[PDB]
């Protein structure tokens, strides 16, 4: 944003958006699977209790 | 999976391009190794009682 005019910048920004958004999706998916593992362990602990 | 040999194979040119995506190959190899250690854990806890 300090360095390229709007239409040249928009292509570079779209590359950053794409890769960052894919990094966020990877994070949230792995967190959903970890959440299922902890949910199962919490259900086991409720039964043990 | 060697994420680099999968995506690029022998090419250095592809390997340099791939490095600009950063951690994603490490995340993938780490996930598959965790899955792999869980299979020994599964067999241990079923049979080694």
């Amino acid at each position: 944003l300090s360095r390229l005019d709007k239409v040249e910048a928009e292509v570079q920004i779209d590359r950053l958006i794409t890769g960052r958004l894919q990094s966020l999706q990877t994070y949230v998916t792995q967190q959903l699977i970890r959440a299922a593992e902890i949910r199962a362990s919490a259900n086991l602990a409720a039964i043990k209790m | 999976v060697d994420c680099t040999m999968y995506i690029c194979g022998d090419s250095t040119e592809c390997s340099n391009l791939l490095l600009q995506y950063g951690s994603f190959c490490t995340q993938l190899n780490r996930a598959l190794t965790g899955i792999a250690v869980e299979q020994d854990k599964n067999t241990q806890e079923v049979f080694a009682q």
